């Protein structure tokens, strides 16, 4: 998962990692007297997007930044109106951008440091990830000289080390006093990682101000998907503009819904086994217009779901079934589909590809429905049917 | 050290499993399928169970309850995921010899303190978690593949993937080739065991004459299992190694953030880099059976 960076920092100070104070507003109007109302010397605008490269982004609207400041609060607004509700479009951005929709007390930067916690399987756990020369170049920076980029692996049991702290502080260039408060920030930091469940924790810049204060300038937080059990708060932050409402409607049931551009609607129960159809209706000339995953579990109300979600926008005059390992008899699943197909009634071709418990008695549930429902017999017969629908 | 656990990955007729979560719907489901296919589940484990009899076979509260009594020497996990990772340790703590963890969803600060101790001990050897477990065609079945497709022979699958793993396995078989062994890592970042370990088991084993790795787009991976056999799968007696790799079709993922590029620096480079190593990549998921039979010929081994 992934939250907006105003909602990463407000975590961040509840644990005492320190960021500019800031308020939200969702019109332009609301941002110019919020920035107003902040009370500070200079300000700093920033777009909300689940994305980095903000900085050195375009705009829908031609406003070239994703982040700016000024000392003129007027100016936020006249910025502000230029960017909520266009595309902000960065080198991580699929090109089209994100539709955007935090005035901060902005802070004056005397030295710019990356720094990142994340869980990675090299290293077998956490990881302190730091260069001294951060900022938005990090990247360049890092693949033309990777000696400047400096990793600590942390010891899960044992935690965050002292002696790992003042190291890493040390190799970011925190000298003097600076050094201890950037090193229990990175505790601190560490610390925060570990309570939220997080993937990754990237603070770019590690910010040393001129009046000798060790900011997080920015926050990227990646939480773990599999630990939302335990942080119900937290994942009850993310918006509700997940990527699109057909993506979470779908989810309500335990739907996994990658969306795409194309005319073959996928059902398959395994993601790299959905890939694999998309892969090779590809290689047959199709072009998928999204995969439906199911995983392992199965039940007859997710079929009923399924296909009234992929039928939903008109892009999709054909769909693909694939169920190959499915926990129940698929002969019980054949029943759901024609259930949930003369039931809904869809007017898109339909194809059906099962391998497993029982397939004889389970395919001729199709070819005796009346339905249209072709059944297929290997993946690559699959595609080539669903291809031929045009 | 836990390499020395590679050993326990090869289950056979012998290796006597039992199952963790044994009353639980999944634990149940798949525990039949086990007994009906002739692998020796000896029974299973449920606390507040103990002394219950289920599917004919004894519950147990604890693992070295079950463990003792049993003599077990496997366990498959269908624990539900915010217990799962504690149901592993207390396999680890029993000395169990293999560990399959069937469970998908645990969190990763779970597993990476669950495999930080692994690492550190060679008694109990781990799949998973989130894989479909292993299966010695014909000998025994731990997981979850449905075992009516698979038929013991000369190929051996290793795959990152879940339900696409069956495509090889069930296209093994058509062609006469059949598995010696198939093994699912799962798909979770932090595991018990990875390509390059399944690699050195089938480049090892004799019956496993041809190899098929089954990956998906991201990580490393791959590439990882790539150098293995650059290094060790090279010279005489190299055994021929199939691959496909899902996802040359995906769109890009979104990012937000700088960190997993800087740590890498998935598509067309993990396919070239398998094939760097001798593999033969599969571009299509349905010729992979017609694959390594090819590749059979090519040097007289049918
Ligand atoms: N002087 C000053 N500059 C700032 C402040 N906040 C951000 N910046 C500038 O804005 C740049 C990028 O903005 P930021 O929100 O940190 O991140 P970003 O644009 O999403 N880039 P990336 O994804 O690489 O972290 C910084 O490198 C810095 O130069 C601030 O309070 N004061
Ligand atoms: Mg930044």
């Amino acid at each position: 998962m992934n939250l907006q960076e105003y909602q990463s920092k407000k975590l961040m100070s509840d644990n005492g990692v320190k960021v500019q104070r800031f308020f939200v507003a969702d019109t332009a109007n609301e941002a110019l007297e919020a920035a107003k109302r902040l009370n500070a010397k200079e300000i700093v605008l920033k777009a909300q997007i689940l994305a980095g490269g903000r900085g050195k982004g375009v705009f829908s609207s031609g406003l070239k930044g994703g982040v700016h400041l000024t000392k003129d609060p007027e100016v936020v607004g006249q910025l502000a109106k230029q960017m909520i509700g266009y595309n902000l479009a960065t080198k991580q951005t699929p090109k089209e951008g994100v539709k955007v929709n935090m005035v901060a007390e902005a802070l004056d930067i005397s030295r710019e440091t990356y720094l990142a916690i994340l869980m990675d399987r090299s290293c077998n756990g956490p990881v302190l990830v730091g260069s001294p020369q951060g900022g938005v170049d990090i990247e360049e920076v890092a693949a033309s000289n990777p000696e400047l980029i400096f990793k600590e692996q942390i010891d899960i049991i044992e935690g965050i080390k002292d002696s790992q702290a003042q190291r890493m502080a040390e190799n970011l260039g925190f000298l003097g006093p600076l050094q201890n408060q950037a090193a229990d920030q990175i505790k601190k930091l560490y610390n925060l990682f570990l309570k939220i469940d997080a993937t990754q924790v990237e603070v770019n810049p590690f910010g040393e101000t001129p009046e000798g204060q060790v900011v997080c300038f920015d926050a990227k937080i990646n939480f773990d998907d599999n630990a939302e059990f335990r942080q119900k708060d937290i994942f009850a932050m993310d918006d509700k503009s997940e990527n699109e409402p057909i993506e979470n409607e779908a989810a309500k049931y335990d739907l996994k819904y990658i969306g795409l551009d194309g005319n073959i609607a996928c059902f398959v129960n395994g993601a790299g086994l959905a890939m694999a159809t998309c892969d090779i209706i590809f290689l047959n000339g199709g072009k998928p217009a999204n995969f439906l995953d199911l995983g392992g579990g199965v039940k007859e109300s997710q079929v009923y779901q399924a296909f009234k979600l992929l039928t939903a926008d008109p892009k999709v005059e054909a769909i693909l079934v694939n169920i190959f390992g499915g926990i129940v008899n698929c002969a019980i699943i054949a029943n759901g589909i024609t259930k949930a197909c003369r039931e809904l009634e869809l007017k898109v071709p339909l194809v059906v590809r099962l391998e497993g418990t029982n397939v004889h008695e389970a395919q001729n549930i199709l070819t005796n429905s009346g339905l249209p429902i072709t059944s297929a017999v290997d993946l690559e017969d699959a595609a080539k049917k669903a291809v031929a629908s045009v | 050290s836990y390499t020395a656990s590679r050993k326990h990955l090869y289950v056979d007729k012998n290796t006597k499993v039992i199952c963790q979560g044994f009353t639980g719907k999944q634990g149940t489901f798949h525990s039949q399928q086990a007994l009906e296919y002739g692998t020796n589940l000896v029974g299973g484990t449920t606390p507040g169970k103990g002394g219950k009899t289920h599917l004919g076979l004894p519950v147990f509260n604890t693992v070295k309850e079950a463990k003792e009594q049993t003599g077990a020497t496997a366990s498959v996990i269908y624990v539900p995921p915010p217990f799962a990772a504690a149901a592993i340790n207390e396999a680890i703590d029993a000395e169990v010899p293999l560990v399959v963890c069937i469970t998908e969803g645990i969190p990763q600060q779970d597993m990476v303190r669950v495999k930080h101790r692994l690492l550190r001990q060679g008694k109990t050897r781990l799949i998973g978690p989130n894989c479909p477990g292993v299966i010695n065609p014909g000998e025994c079945k731990i997981g979850i593949m449905p075992g009516h497709i698979h038929k013991k022979g000369r190929i051996g699958i290793v795959s990152r993937s879940g339900t696409l793993t069956y495509e090889a396995v069930h296209q093994t078989t058509q062609v006469g080739l059949g598995q010696s062994l198939c093994v699912g890592i799962g798909g979770d970042p932090f595991n018990g065991t990875d390509f390059t370990d399944c690699l050195e088991i089938f480049l090892n084993d004799p019956a496993t004459e041809g190899i098929i790795l089954i990956g998906e787009i991201g990580g490393n991976a791959e590439e990882n299992a790539a150098e293995f056999l650059k290094q060790h799968n090279s010279g005489p007696k190299s055994k021929p190694v199939v691959s496909f790799i899902a996802g040359l079709t995906a769109p890009p993922g979104r990012r937000m953030g700088h960190a997993g590029a800087i740590i890498a620096g998935g598509a067309k480079e993990k396919i070239t880099a398998l094939q760097s190593a001798g593999v033969v990549v599969s571009m299509s998921p349905a010729q992979l059976g017609t694959t390594i039979y090819k590749e059979f010929e090519k040097r007289k081994m049918l």
